[PDB]
Formats: C-alpha cells, sequence, structure tokens
C-alpha cells in the first residue's frame, strides 16, 4: 500500500484497491500524494517505455521480465505535473498479471532523485 | 498561407517592381515593412513508438 520518501516527508498510496479487474480496455487509477507542506509542489510522473538493456535462461529471464514490464501497460498522460488528489491514466496492451508495476518513476525536480513506486498490481483476465 | 513557419520568424518586408519600359530595364524599388507575431497553437514535444501483441 505505502512505500515512504527518501528525502521529504511524502508518502505514496494508491486510493484505489491495488488489486483489480480489467480486460485490456480503459481503467481508472488514483494516487495517494501526502506531504509536508514546506514545497508541497513539482514532482513530475513518467513510465518510461523503454528495455532495460541488461546464466543464460536468466539472461533470457530478465529480458523477459523487461519486456513484458516496458510494453504491457502504457501511461496517456505522462509528464503530469500534479498541483493533492491526481487520477493517473493508463491502458494495457498485453495481458498478465503486473504486480509491482514497476515503470512509474515521479520525481522532484529540485534535486533530482529517482522515486519509485513499486506498488499495485492489474490482472487483465 | 502560413502553415511551415520557424519560431525565429517575426517580420516580412515587400520591395516592390514599378516597371516600364519600351526596350529597356528601367525599374525602381518600393518596400514595405511588415511586424507580425506568432500564435504558438499547439505543440508535440515529444514521440515514443511501441509495439504490440495481443489480438482483442
Amino acid at each position: 500500500s505505502l512505500v515512504n520518501s527518501k528525502l521529504s516527508n511524502v508518502k505514496f498510496k494508491f486510493i484505489n484497491s491495488n488489486i483489480k479487474v480489467i480486460k485490456g480496455e480503459k481503467f481508472t487509477m488514483r494516487l495517494q500524494i501526502i506531504n509536508s507542506s514546506s514545497s508541497p509542489l513539482d514532482l513530475v510522473v513518467y513510465y518510461n517505455n523503454t528495455i532495460n538493456p541488461i546464466t543464460l535462461e536468466n539472461q533470457y529471464q530478465l529480458h523477459n521480465k523487461y519486456r513484458k514490464i516496458a510494453e504491457g501497460i502504457i501511461l496517456l498522460s505522462n509528464d503530469y505535473k500534479i498541483p493533492y488528489f491526481a487520477d493517473l491514466r493508463f491502458i494495457g496492451i498485453m495481458s498478465g498479471y503486473y504486480g509491482t508495476l514497476s515503470g512509474l518513476k515521479v520525481l522532484d525536480l529540485n534535486t533530482n532523485e529517482l522515486i519509485e513506486v513499486g506498488n499495485g498490481a492489474s490482472v487483465l483476465i | 498561407a502560413v502553415p511551415f513557419n520557424f519560431t525565429g520568424f517575426d517580420l516580412l518586408i515587400e520591395y516592390g517592381m514599378s516597371a516600364t519600359d519600351e526596350s529597356c530595364i528601367y525599374l525602381k524599388k518600393l518596400s514595405i515593412p511588415y511586424e507580425v507575431t506568432l500564435r504558438r497553437t499547439i505543440e508535440v514535444p515529444s514521440m515514443d513508438i511501441i509495439p504490440l501483441n495481443e489480438l482483442f
């Protein structure tokens, strides 16, 4: 549900339930941002749909993990400026169990640290 | 007919040619200043390409 920050007092949770059913169509997804109001602003999202470029069976196992992270869902409003509440906008292409869907990265525009939200899941059957 | 204009485009001018002849290249020059700015209406600052594999 929740993961804490590394730099600020910001915490990220998803108001909609982290196990959810959908077909290959569109779906609504909703994220909590609660922080301290000393600089309550300037975060950005991006989903980063590219392959992390990376034993031979593990050598084709890490690639097939990454080639379904970066090909499964697409975020239909990336670079979303946040200002608390935001409804992030995805559609998924191919089906499976996308537990800890880990592409999406928010980032603080001052002192750029790659904050990750490795939470939530989506079955597509 | 502005559709393909760079963002540094900010002015125009028209050196009109005023001809008169019998058998001669006897002309003049007539020049106009024109200032015009741009409505930056819509922009596509990024693109990316995703393939697919599911039959819907």
